[PDB]
RNA sequence: ACCUCGGAGCAGAACCCAACCUCCGAGCAGUACAUGCUAAGACUUCACCAGUCAAAGCGAACCUCAAUUGAUCCA
């Protein structure tokens, strides 16, 4: 039914992070904190791992 | 434990000290075959050379 | 002697008197200490480090206390 | 373990010791914990640093180690950066 | 037979962890419960799974109190308001009395 | 020259940042505003 | 086993015969007003009021001040009324108050306050800042004259002292000006007192004026037994208090045991104690007016320090206790190498014997 | 030797007996806990307001109970100005008072905790506001733990 | 027939306590995207492994749930 997804840096700083989200959604934007510029940038689904 | 050899006079310093000295003053042991590289000088007492 | 140290120009002299008046003893002379490390050695580099810090920036609870002293002002508000 | 070697004669080393745990000259043995990269989606972040950490083993265990690693391992090692240098010794320790 | 399976699981060891009148130091465990049986007073932290950790270095003291919910606990809120005139609920409330001060001033220089 | 290749593509994507945060804000608000017309139907 | 209670039951005299006839709380804030009431209850069991609250004597504290005025509570109520029901005639303050653009002059609220009610919260405000407690030893006065004072700074500016603000010093290097309303043949006592700020005796404090046998309103002209000090608070020190303290005295009182020289700029000879001062002279004056302050460090404060007392400035800081850090195990399970950086003493390196 | 100045002996540990005094150095203690109920008692003065139904009270208190401060429409120099002593009017009015009050005792931060009905009340919102406006912040700031 | 995990009784009141003992469940779902970092002090399923809570601090803002899970090697 959900997926753990794979979603990467729109910083380019190559930073990136996994969550779950609804197998029948679309890919994901989120806006999440990056360590590397050390301030919140978007995230967009670049990969699905596997089925939750 | 430089200043100790030297007040005892194992290490003399009107010679230029190297490894040789060092090691005939028996103030380090040196092992090549254990991975050993040499001597550093830390500063430990640098407040009373 | 913080007023006669030649090697200090004039007006960082004067902006480091009003700046660290704080450690500044009544005989007139800075006082800077260092306890950072046991080597005295460090310990004195540290201390001429913090002169140097110090001339170089004279060369170029804080709500708290605004907030009192807002309060302070309103209270101070009245005229003969 | 191998008390008495065939060849020399000598007790052995298990190298499944040797490259799981790192022993501080102090008597102390250093591991990871286990399941530190698994499941991290399942994980939450308190136990993520949890098992990040870095962790000491007990009396019993670090015996077990002792015993079944040589006396080379319990040696004094003079690195050039070793980030255990400081760990490598037991400060203001009352019995 | 015997279709019951399951129920072996062991004791939770909770309950209390410092009784009354021990000195606790700040972030020990208090107590441990899977319900609010004992409720967090003063210098009394709750940790998620409602447990009770000494935000202060002192002695612990057990004490009975009133409760008032809060105005959004829903649940609590409905059986206040259900609750007959004159009648008062209490609860068991753990604290935690400070022993040291917070701390001294003293002389440093003499300029 | 790796570094600076590294920096250089993260101040660009950084200079870029500001108007995909507020497009993408915008975006989210225009969902929430197909998913309150969608749920008034 | 069971142990009976050692008093009633706090829901025991309700009765639970049938629980639909009682009236109830609809409302949290009854309950919360109940709650609240049964909690400032005494109750037989442990309470955190029991650990927590101040254990006072129940001494009754004394009352020192001035007997109250009498005022005629029938013509009293009369004219109150009168005034309401007139200003309920104002066709306007009903148009003010629906429309909610109503206002309410706040400085003759405040002269008439300090008329009426003034004296009672100035009363409780010095109980709490714990004047009573410490200038007095417990015993309390209502301070039944108004002590208006304030600092001449700039020349057209006031910083006053009311009942508790922060004075710099800077403000209170010279004299401030004192007026309280009065009759002519009534003599007086006004005294200036630093509570904290004795910098060796944690009991005694410092005495900053003493001005004696006042004639009347006018503060130009009685003896000046002790020249003003401005206040010095040590820096890194806190917050110090400052006692303004009146005095009606009705026959004259000689002060030659606590007449403070020309100038004295000696903390030694500084030192006083009111609770002595009234001891010694209580059948003589009694407290009337009280004003207090709160004071911090400052530049002007050490020029007082340095130039003023010949002193080098004492410097305080305010340090915590050090951490727990419990015994030390030589195995330490599951604790990290954070745990012997907890147990080093040096952040440098030691090489021991090498 | 140099003679020391009588005036010199200090004590090595100063005795600092205002009970202001920590709590304006930011570094006394704020009675934290009491999660499960309300109010929170973790301040050191509390701004309390009770609106009975002839009368609008409003206290300044310390964390042990103590009253610091209090301004009602049960008094005269308040009802003198007053139509009626239970208004928004009657509050903005007991508010501006009491900011006042605050100003003069100097009680500068202070907790408010109100109910959701009241924090919505159109009262306790010309309350806040004269408040705010006369000077005093209802909120106190952090306390310095280390 | 069962094998792992949780709740209730047995086991009435700190903890613990078995039976092919009596009942009920779990092998998820939903929200969020700071569900970031770090760090005193503790708890702990009777060992270990594993698991649990958390002050302060940096940086921001101004998780519910009972179980809801699987080590090492290796890929
Ligand atoms: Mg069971
Ligand atoms: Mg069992
Ligand atoms: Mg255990
Ligand atoms: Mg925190």
């Amino acid at each position: 039914k959900n997926i753990l997804v794979r979603m990467v840096s729109e910083a380019g700083t190559g930073f990136c992070f996994n969550t779950k989200r609804n197998r029948l959604r679309e890919k994901l934007t989120l806006l999440h904190y990056d360590p590397v510029v050390k301030q919140r940038v978007l995230f967009v689904e670049k990969k699905k791992i596997r089925s939750l | 434990r430089l200043q100790y050899l030297i007040d005892l006079g194992r290490v003399d310093p009107s010679q230029p000290i190297d490894l040789t000295q060092l090691v005939n003053g028996r103030g380090v042991t040196i092992q090549p075959l254990k991975r050993d590289y040499g001597v550093q000088l830390v500063e430990e007492g640098a407040d009373t050379f | 002697h913080l007023a006669t140290a030649e090697w200090i120009a004039e007006p960082v002299r004067q902006k480091i008197a009003i700046t660290h008046k704080n450690k500044i003893n009544r005989l007139g002379e800075l006082i800077l200490t260092s306890e950072s490390s046991r080597y005295q050695f460090r310990n004195l580099a540290d201390c001429l480090q913090k002169i140097r810090d110090m001339i170089t920036e004279a060369s170029q609870k804080l709500h708290r206390i605004r907030i009192e002293n807002m309060n302070r002002e309103r209270l101070r508000q009245k005229r003969i | 373990l191998t008390y008495f070697s065939a060849r020399k004669g000598k007790r052995k080393t298990v190298k499944a010791v040797i490259d799981r745990f790192l022993r501080l000259h102090c008597g102390l043995w250093v591991r990871r914990k286990a399941g530190y990269k698994k499941k991290l989606w399942k994980k939450t972040p308190a136990r993520k640093k949890r098992l990040r950490e870095f962790v000491f083993c007990n009396k019993t265990q670090s015996k077990l180690l002792d015993k079944m690693t040589t006396s080379f391992w319990k040696r004094r090692n003079w690195y050039v950066d070793d980030p255990y240098q400081k760990y490598h010794d037991r400060t203001n320790l009352k019995v | 037979s015997s279709k019951n399976l399951g129920g072996k699981s062991s004791g939770r060891r909770q309950g209390i962890k410092k009784m009354e009148g021990h000195y606790v130091h700040a972030g020990n465990i208090i107590a441990t419960q899977r319900h609010f049986r004992w409720h967090p007073g003063a210098h009394v932290g709750v940790g998620k799974n409602k447990c009770l950790y000494a935000l202060e270095e002192g002695i612990v003291r057990y004490t009975k109190e009133v409760y008032v919910p809060h105005p959004r606990n829903t649940e609590a809120v409905d059986l206040i308001t259900r609750l007959p005139k004159g009648a008062v609920l209490y609860k068991t409330f753990v604290h935690v009395v400070p022993a040291k001060p917070e701390g001294t001033f003293k002389l440093v220089a003499m300029l | 020259q790796k570094r600076r290749e590294r920096e250089q593509h993260i101040a660009e994507c950084m200079a870029k940042m500001p108007q995909m945060i507020v497009n993408w804000q915008q975006q989210q608000r225009e969902n929430w505003e197909k998913a309150q017309a969608d749920k008034e139907r | 086993r069971r142990t009976p209670p050692l008093g009633p039951m706090p829901n025991s005299d309700i009765d639970l015969s049938n629980l639909e006839r009682l009236e109830k709380y609809r409302s949290f804030d009854r309950y919360r007003r109940r709650a609240e009431q049964e909690a400032q209850a005494p109750h037989w069991w442990r309470t955190y009021r029991e650990y927590f609250g101040e254990k006072t004597d129940p001494k009754e504290k004394i009352d020192i001040g001035l007997p109250p005025p009498k005022v005629s509570r029938t013509q009293q109520l009369l004219e109150r009324k009168q005034a309401i029901q007139e200003l309920r005639a104002n066709v306007e303050e009903e148009r003010a108050a629906r429309l909610r653009t109503a206002s309410v002059p706040l400085d003759a609220v405040r002269a008439e306050w300090e008329r009426t009610c003034g004296p009672y919260h100035k009363q409780r405000l010095a109980e709490y800042y714990g004047l009573y407690r410490d200038l007095f030893h417990g015993a309390t006065f209502v301070p039944r004259v108004p002590l208006h004072v304030a600092y001449a700074v700039g020349e057209d500016d006031l910083m006053p002292v009311y009942c508790g603000n922060e004075v710099t010093p800077t403000e209170a290097a010279q004299a401030p000006e004192v007026t309280y309303e009065a009759e002519e043949g009534s003599l007086w006592t006004l005294l200036l007192t630093s509570l904290d700020g004795h910098l060796l005796e944690p009991d005694a404090e410092y005495l900053h004026w003493l001005l004696t046998n006042i004639p009347g309103n006018r503060v130009a002209e009685g003896q000046v037994t002790c020249p003003y000090l401005p206040p010095f608070p040590a820096r890194g020190s806190g917050i110090h208090r400052l006692a303004f303290l009146l005095f009606k005295q009705d026959q004259p009182i000689d002060f030659s045991e606590d007449a403070r020289p020309s100038p004295c700029y000696q903390l030694a000879q500084r030192t006083f104690r009111t609770f002595d001062f009234y001891k010694k002279h209580q059948e003589t004056m009694t407290p009337a007016g009280l004003s207090f302050f709160q004071c911090r460090w400052d530049d002007s404060v050490t020029y007082i320090f340095h130039q003023l007392l010949d002193m080098r400035e004492p410097v305080f800081e305010f340090v915590r206790p050090p951490p727990y850090h419990p015994k030390q195990k030589r195995f330490p399970h599951r604790q990290p190498l954070r745990y012997l950086d907890r147990y080093r003493d040096s952040h440098e390196p030691t090489y021991g014997i090498y | 030797e140099v003679d020391p100045v009588e005036n010199e002996a200090v004590a090595p540990e100063f005795t600092n007996r205002n009970p202001r005094n920590l709590e304006l150095l930011s570094v006394a203690r704020k009675e934290r806990g009491w999660r499960t109920v309300f109010p929170s008692r973790e301040f050191w003065h509390r701004l309390r307001v009770i609106r009975t139904q002839h009368h609008v009270e409003a206290l300044v208190e310390h964390q042990n109970g103590k009253v610091v401060v209090s301004a009602s429409t049960r008094e005269w120099a308040i009802k003198k100005h007053l139509y009626s002593t239970r208004n928004v009017v009657a509050c903005e009015s007991i508010g501006r008072v009491l900011a006042q009050r605050c100003l003069e005792a100097g009680i500068n931060f202070m907790v408010y905790q109100p109910t959701p009905w009241e924090a919505a009340s159109d009262s306790m919102k010309r309350l806040q506001s004269a408040m705010t406006e006369g000077g005093v912040v209802l909120r106190e700031p952090q306390r310095i733990y280390e």
